[PDB]
């Protein structure tokens, strides 16, 4: 089911 | 020529291979300062820690020597990544300083707090932690000290935990700061804290200070039952067993829909799951408190359950180190120096 996430905005 | 050289950060030297270039500060992680660096033969960023004169003190050499038993004996993705030891001194004679290269993260987790994420984000995040505290707890380490500034995550959404520093305010267990003797779930707290401020986008239990904490978690979370306050140390007891006595607030209220992003497509991952879980986790009474298990087995976290990352083989420590014994200022600096002779190789 859900997709792990593969970004995470640190800008 | 000979190996090492020697940089000037402000008033500080870091003295290390020269394969360490270009360091920059980026801060001071507990028991000792830590700068990055370019490793000219991996290609590549790395932090490197200096711990210096660790042996100075009781407390200090303790710290420094779980700090780096683990550092070796503990490898996981959700762990920092150790990626080399040394001293630049020649002898135990000559010894003073141990500097550890570890990989470098992107940010900490204070910075994840002040963003608005979604909710697989959260759950994500909280599961990489539970997952990384399962790992430390099966190996019967207890990290008593997480919070967000030692625990780091990178731009493609990974994150793992650093120190074991103190490895055996609000952040800490209830338990911890009353003296009162503890099991694993003293790390369930910390997690219930750092999700609830992931929600809330800020401090949980505002100040200002270290122990208008306690009062503050009083009059949100309720005041602690009778059994409970039986438990206290007679002496401490009677401190805490003073205070105004307060109902608390219900999660909802604690932690309103407002607070949370869009309920997801995905079935568990809403805000009454969330909030269901906290009200699991930020529990002041450790008996009443869920265990990491129970918390990995939560709807909310368990959509990401992998029991190859979940129930991986415990780290083992030799045990004959289990290092409460004091030891001499003399000792500590031979059983420090040992250890990073020991873990020295590559330069």
């Amino acid at each position: 089911r859900p997709k792990r996430p593969t970004t995470l905005n640190l800008f | 020529d000979n190996n090492f050289y020697s940089v000037e950060i402000g008033d500080s030297t870091f003295t290390v291979l020269k394969r360490y270039q270009n360091l920059k500060p980026i801060g001071s992680g507990a028991q000792g300062i830590v700068v990055a660096a370019y490793d000219a033969i991996l290609e590549r960023n790395v932090a490197i820690k200096k711990l210096s004169r660790p042996f100075q003190n009781q407390t200090h050499a303790k710290r420094a020597y779980r700090e780096l038993v683990l550092m070796k004996v503990v490898n996981h993705k959700n762990i920092i990544g150790l990626l080399n030891v040394f001293t630049p001194q020649k002898s135990l004679e000559e010894f003073q300083d141990v500097y550890i290269v570890m990989e470098l993260m992107d940010a900490n987790l204070s910075q994840v707090i002040q963003m608005e994420l979604d909710h697989e984000r959260m759950s994500y995040l909280l599961y990489q932690m539970l997952v990384g505290i399962k790992h430390l707890h099966s190996a019967g380490i207890i990290h008593r000290d997480l919070k967000p500034s030692n625990i780091v995550v990178k731009s493609d959404a990974t994150l793992k935990i650093l120190d074991f520093g103190l490895a055996r305010r609000y952040y800490r267990a209830p338990e911890v700061i009353l003296g009162m003797g503890y099991k694993e779930n003293v790390d369930i707290w910390s997690v219930g804290v750092i999700m609830g401020e992931m929600i809330k986008g800020g401090v949980l239990f505002p100040g200002t200070d270290h122990i208008d904490q306690w009062n503050k978690v009083i009059e949100q979370l309720g005041t602690p039952s009778p059994e409970f306050m039986k438990k206290l140390q007679p002496t401490v007891r009677t401190y805490v067993e003073n205070r105004p006595k307060y109902a608390g607030y219900s999660f909802e209220k604690l932690f309103p829909d407002v607070l949370f992003p869009a309920d997801s497509e995905h079935n568990k991952l809403k805000a009454s799951q969330a909030r269901d879980l906290l009200s699991k986790m930020l529990v002041i009474d450790a008996s009443k408190r869920i265990s990491v298990d129970e918390a990995l087995q939560h709807p909310y976290i368990n959509v990401w359950y992998d029991p190859s990352e979940a129930e991986a083989p415990p780290p083992k420590i030799p045990d004959k180190q289990l290092d409460e014994r004091e030891h001499t200022i003399e000792e500590w600096k031979e059983l420090i120096y040992k250890e990073v002779m020991d873990l020295e190789h590559h330069h």
